[PDB]
RNA sequence: UUUGAUACCAUGAUAAGGAUUAUAAAUUGAAAGUGUUAAUAUCAUAAUCAAAAUUUAUUAUUUAUAUUAAAUAUGUAUGUGUAGAUA
């Protein structure tokens, strides 16, 4: 326990300067929130890489046959109304109820990050050429 | 003495009436408001106001109560025991004679004795003996 | 029979031929005031139209009186009529009000088989009525008492609907949560979902005879406890 | 399953019967009763950690409600929630203070009472004794500082302070 | 405390660096406050909900000479743009003012619009040795 | 004032008689803040009678009346300071610094028990203790055991 | 007509820190002193009741099926479990 020592004096022309660099950095902010806007609802908008890990079943299984069969005749609009997104599609696949336990039991599902790849994705490096300017919380492309 | 206006309360204060903490002489001024006893602000703001006259008379006519008191006998006359007992509740002032009467005479047809007894026991030796008559 | 203080029914004060004052109409506040035996401030409560408008009662029509004022009558107090259950005998109903089986038909015009009826109109001299209304109810006319003020300024300032959320709330599900709001949403209803037979009748196959699951006539609570 | 909740009305049975609801109004009337209209009927959920014999930690109450998000903030909790008066945060403002014997009596009156006169706390009474010791040897590291100055700036008529040396 | 930034630099222990329970630090420095948000936008450091009304410090409640700042938890409306009137609020060195009106602010409360902790550093509030440590962080060039 | 003929070796033990006028205006307001909360924040009705336009306007004229009231104490009690009324030494609730009972920092804790003058027990200092029900669960479980005999024991009416 | 615990010189007192009294009916935490405490005074009101400004040796964070609802609550560092040095 010493004796606090005194901490120097503020600055001069800090206060401006204080006031000038949080003054741009909020209109540049207001910049960085309509982008991020965009993103956003462009990322809602756009199709994404199917959510199911095909490594497991009932997915691997061939794609004329079974749960893909299910999908082509009777979950089809729906499925692509909404774009992919892996939570709409899970729970499509929750109240279609021919499936009907199984959905969270013995199906498996990609994880968070790799499901929220857009369609077309071909190398798994994607997940990182997102664009770092913009801060929708990976709900981005 | 200290003396509270209710109509002109500010945040300035000029009475000085409030209990500031920080002033010069505060601090035995908390310790008493911190020693008061269990009704001491009911009782203050109770016996500051309401007491006996100089003449023997009771404190009960009061202008700005009146009208009350009248609803409270009138509704007691038409024999609505629980209206008038539930306007008597908001009575700031003791009440007059009359009401003490009116509301007992209400008791009575449906031989309410109980409630006829706690009227009566209200309105003496606590409020002044008004009931005794 | 004994009657609760203050019927649900409102006294009401017309205009009319009112005093020899007039013999025409009615006017100031401190003469209807004088004839309802009340103060003339709790008269002005009650009436924020009519105090509002001007203190003359220019143009308005009546009067409500204060609350205190209000008498209740057999009449108004204790229903007129009865409802009558599946299974019930003219015997059955007059046991349950207390009549003399005779009362009963008098009323009701000698009727001897209740199955094709509804209601059956109750004599005076039943000894248990029903209540129209639920007696330890609040009046309402008590609960505007206490609002007085804010009742006027509705009037004022023409106040037709204050909308409590944006125009197209409902659009966006999670957005708008009020602080009574609780998870898990209730999904909206559909119609032939209840079982398989409803189900199967209305989507599947159309021709099927049994539109729904045969239904116990008594009820069945579906979350229990 | 999502239903609509129903209700058969007495009238309408094949025997008249007294339905659960209707009692539950009868209750609710009784014991005021806030009915929670927007209560889901899915989320019976027992707290289990409490109400099972099966863990240690068994009151056979239901301790906390199992509900995230429940807050402090809501008219739902301020409804059913216990006020701070009388409880021990009032014993903590009476009976917590700097010298706890001025929680019993004005120090004053004891000490007028007691002692013929008023007496100064311990700590002043330390630093008078000093002063008057250390009075006695040095003068003049000193200085004069009061509470009213002007005692001092105009003395009385009288007043001629004895010279010191 | 090493270095009195304040009163309370004499007061105040440290106590090197240890925990305090869930979410009771005993002094709210919100360096969060500001921190973007495009989904949450709406649901982040605001209003849990969008019926609460405006806090206590959006209105005049009493005779006022006039204020100095307004609080940072006022949420600017927008009559704060439109107005055209000062709109200050204590942040440090001093104050900060909304000068450049915008309803891209609006709904939002100024803890939100204004960065707690700037990039922007004074060399002249730090001693040699605190820039020295500022410089081996790779924060002040030398 | 300004230091002239202080009573008390620490000046800031005056900082304690002001925290408890705190507690006394929580004591003062906390019904009324509490009511006007409820009331302000009900979006279903009120009641049968207070309802729509009413109900509305109600809210409004409240949340208005108590946002008029200056001075009401609104602070939640986790954010008042607590302070020693012997040493005016101060800790957090909740850590081990403070010590609920006596209502003492731990500096003072330890200085009275040490020299005599609280009256406590020693027991093992790595365990839960003499007491079954800390024994059992811990401080969770001994603080439902009290919320149990202060409450649920009652069935209310 | 008085002057110290103050932002300021103004003595005391409790921490941490394993290195050879062992098994039976038995404890793996110590005195050598770690801000706040009692005789040296002779610059100054600096103390939380909210919503706040990182440089300080002395601190066990959640690492890939599903991810922001009530007091406001953390946007950042994917890089072959990979230096030196440490617990
Ligand atoms: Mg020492
Ligand atoms: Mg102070």
């Amino acid at each position: 326990w010493a004796k606090p020592k005194k901490r120097p004096k503020v600055g001069q022309g800090f206060h401006e300067k204080a006031q000038k660099w949080r003054e741009e950095y909020l209109l540049d902010r207001h910049r960085a929130l309509a982008d991020s806007l965009r993103a956003y609802v462009e990322f809602s908008t756009s199709k994404r890489v199917e959510p199911w890990d095909a490594r497991f079943k009932p997915f691997d299984r061939i794609e004329k046959d079974g749960v893909y069969v299910l999908m082509r005749y009777m979950m089809e609009e729906k499925l692509q109304l909404c774009n992919y997104h892996h939570r709409p599609v899970k729970r499509l696949f929750c109240n279609i109820g021919l499936m009907g336990p199984q959905i969270t039991t013995k199906a498996r599902w990609k994880p968070y990050r790799f499901a929220t790849n857009p369609a077309g994705t071909s190398k798994a490096e994607r997940m990182y050429q997102r664009d770092k300017t913009v801060y929708t919380h990976g709900h981005n492309d | 003495p200290a003396v509270v206006d209710h109509d002109n309360i500010t945040v300035e204060d000029p009475n000085r009436v409030g209990l500031n903490a920080a002033t010069l002489d505060c601090r035995g001024r908390i310790y008493r408001w911190l020693r008061r006893g269990p009704f001491f602000q009911v009782d203050n703001y109770f016996r500051r106001s309401v007491k006996l006259n100089r003449d023997g008379t009771l404190p009960t006519d009061f202008v700005h109560e009146a009208p009350l008191m009248r609803k409270i006998i009138r509704l007691a006359h038409r024999g609505h025991l629980k209206a008038a007992c539930e306007e008597y509740r908001r009575v700031t002032t003791v009440p007059p004679v009359e009401v003490y009467r009116a509301l007992t005479a209400c008791c009575v047809p449906g031989a309410k004795l109980a409630d006829a007894v706690s009227i009566f026991e209200d309105g003496d030796s606590k409020l002044f003996y008004v009931s005794r008559d | 029979r004994r009657l609760t203080s203050f019927g649900a029914t409102p006294l009401v004060l017309p205009l009319k031929t009112t005093s020899a004052k007039d013999g025409e109409r009615i006017r100031t506040w401190e003469e209807a005031a004088a004839i309802l035996d009340c103060t003339v401030e709790e008269l002005q409560q009650c009436n924020g139209h009519a105090a509002l408008t001007y203190q003359k009662k220019e143009s308005e029509t009546e009067l409500v009186a204060p609350l205190s004022c209000w008498t209740s009558t057999s009449e108004s107090e204790f229903s007129p009529v009865e409802r009558v259950h599946a299974n019930d005998t003219l015997v059955a109903i007059a046991r349950r009000l207390q009549c003399s089986e005779e009362a009963l038909r008098a009323v009701n015009d000698g009727i001897t088989d209740v199955s094709g009826l509804d209601f059956v109109r109750v004599p005076p001299e039943a000894r248990r009525p029903r209540r129209l209304v639920e007696p330890q109810l609040r009046p309402q006319a008590a609960t505007d008492a206490l609002l007085a003020r804010t009742i006027a300024e509705e009037e004022t300032f023409k106040l037709k609907s204050i909308p409590h959320l944006p125009q197209n709330a409902e659009r966006f599900p999670h957005e708008y949560h009020t602080p009574t709001s609780r998870f898990p949403p209730t999904p909206s209803e559909t119609p032939a979902t209840q079982d398989w037979m409803a189900y199967t009748a209305k989507y599947l196959d159309k021709q099927f005879t049994i539109s729904a699951e045969p239904a116990p006539v008594y009820n069945v609570n579906k979350l229990w406890p | 399953g999502v239903h609509r909740v129903g209700y058969t009305h007495p009238s309408t049975l094949p025997v008249p019967c007294a339905q659960r609801w209707d009692l539950r109004l009868a209750r609710a009337r009784i014991f005021q009763e806030y009915i929670e209209e927007k209560a889901p009927g899915a989320w019976q959920l027992e707290d289990e950690r409490s109400m099972s014999p099966e863990f240690k930690t068994f009151t056979g109450y239901p301790m906390r409600d199992m509900r995230p998000g429940y807050g402090q903030n809501l008219p739902d909790y301020i409804m059913k929630k216990r006020l701070p008066n009388n409880t021990h945060y009032e014993l903590f403002a009476r009976r917590d203070i700097p010298n706890e014997d001025n929680a019993m009596y004005g120090k004053y009156l004891y000490d007028m009472t007691v002692h013929g006169t008023s007496l100064p706390s311990t700590y002043r009474m330390h630093k008078d004794i000093n002063k008057a010791q250390r009075n006695d040897r040095k003068l003049s590291g000193n200085r004069f500082k009061v509470l009213c100055s002007s005692g001092a700036k105009n003395p009385p008529s009288g007043w001629e302070p004895i010279p010191d040396a | 405390l090493k270095i009195a930034k304040s009163a309370f630099g004499f007061y105040l222990a440290r106590r090197g660096q240890r925990k305090y329970p869930f979410l009771r630090r005993p002094h709210i420095k919100n360096t969060h406050s500001m921190n973007p948000s495009a989904p949450y936008f709406w649901s982040f450091m605001t209003a849990k909900s969008q019926m609460a009304f405006l806090p206590e410090e959006n209105y005049i409640t009493g005779d006022w000479t006039g204020k100095f700042f307004v609080s940072k938890r006022q949420v600017y409306t927008l009559q704060h743009a439109t107005s055209g009137a000062k709109v200050r609020v204590k942040s440090f060195p001093s104050i900060f003012e909304f000068n450049s009106p915008s309803r891209w602010n609006i709904g939002k409360e100024m803890n939100t619009l204004t960065k707690p902790r700037m990039d922007l550093i004074d060399e002249q509030m730090l001693t040699k040795k605190q820039r020295l440590d500022y410089v081996r962080a790779g924060l002040l060039p030398k | 004032m300004r230091h002239i003929g202080q009573d008390v070796p620490k000046r800031h033990t005056h900082f304690v008689l002001e925290s408890r006028l705190m507690y006394e205006k929580s004591f003062r307001d906390c019904w009324l803040h509490s009511v006007c909360r409820a009331i302000s924040q009900l979006d279903e009705p009120l009641s049968k009678t207070v309802v729509g336009t009413h109900q509305k306007m109600l809210q409004r004229k409240v949340t208005c009346f108590q946002y008029n009231q200056y001075g009401l104490f609104k602070t939640p009690y986790y954010r008042l300071a607590n302070v020693d009324r012997y040493h005016a030494v101060q800790g957090v609730a909740g850590t081990r610094e403070w010590v609920p009972y006596v209502n003492v920092s731990y500096w003072t804790m330890n200085k009275m028990v040490r020299g005599g003058n609280l009256l406590v027990h020693r027991v093992h200092y790595t365990g839960w203790g003499t007491d079954s029900h800390l024994k059992k669960g811990g401080w969770e479980h001994r603080w439902n055991k009290v919320l149990q005999r202060n409450v649920l024991q009652y069935s209310r009416i």
